[PDB]
């Protein structure tokens, strides 16, 4: 009993991860941190100051 | 005009230095200089033959030593960041 | 999970394939 609940939680996880996209937030957040932040660096060359 | 190698260039008072290459961006009558997203030029038309040309920086990248202590050897193994074993 | 400025990135060095094998 306890071994067929263990082998299902697991299936339960690549169903979670294969059709809800947010579940790896914390992780797109950084790479879109440091992306947003770098491009500004970029778009005050435009500037006249 | 010479193409596809670093030259420093002069289009009707525009300058800069770049390599020149064929490109395929389609220009409209009106519009002469292309340009990229931090405001430098991208593209410029020939003032004599209107084709388009590609403006490219020359290739560049940090160079970083790698030493062991000069209280060991006074040999370095130089490293090209990003670059192939080219332009060195 | 998904220029010519000066403003370049270094690779990491534990490569994708050693994190896997660790
Ligand atoms: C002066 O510039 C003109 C631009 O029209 C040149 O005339 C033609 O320009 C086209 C541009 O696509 C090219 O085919 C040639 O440069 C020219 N072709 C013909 C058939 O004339 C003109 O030749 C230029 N004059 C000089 C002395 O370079
Ligand atoms: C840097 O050197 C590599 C290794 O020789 C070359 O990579 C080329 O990549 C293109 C397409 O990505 C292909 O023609 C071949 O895989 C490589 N060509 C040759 C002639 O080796 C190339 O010289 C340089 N590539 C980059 C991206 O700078
Ligand atoms: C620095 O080096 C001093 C003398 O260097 C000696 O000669 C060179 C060619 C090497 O062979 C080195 O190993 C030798 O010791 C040392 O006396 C001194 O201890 C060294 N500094 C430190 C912090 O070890």
């Amino acid at each position: 009993l306890i071994a067929n609940q263990f082998n299902s939680a697991i299936g339960k996880i690549q169903d979670s991860l294969s059709s809800t996209a947010s579940a790896l937030g914390k992780l797109q957040d950084v790479v879109n941190q440091n992306a947003q932040a770098l491009n500004t660096l970029v778009k005050q060359l435009s500037s006249n100051f | 005009l010479v193409k596809n190698k670093c030259v420093n260039f002069n289009f009707n008072g525009l300058t800069g230095t770049g390599v020149l290459t064929e490109s395929n961006k389609k220009f409209l009558p009106f519009q002469q200089f292309g340009r990229d997203i931090a405001d430098t030029t991208d593209a410029v038309r020939d003032p004599q033959t209107l084709e388009i040309l590609d403006i490219t920086p020359c290739s560049f990248g940090g160079v970083s030593v790698i030493t062991p202590g000069t209280n060991t050897s006074n040999q370095v193994a130089v490293l090209y960041q990003d670059v192939n074993c080219t332009e060195v | 999970v998904t220029k010519f400025n000066g403003l370049t990135v270094l690779p990491p060095l534990l490569t994708d394939e050693m994190i896997a094998q660790y």
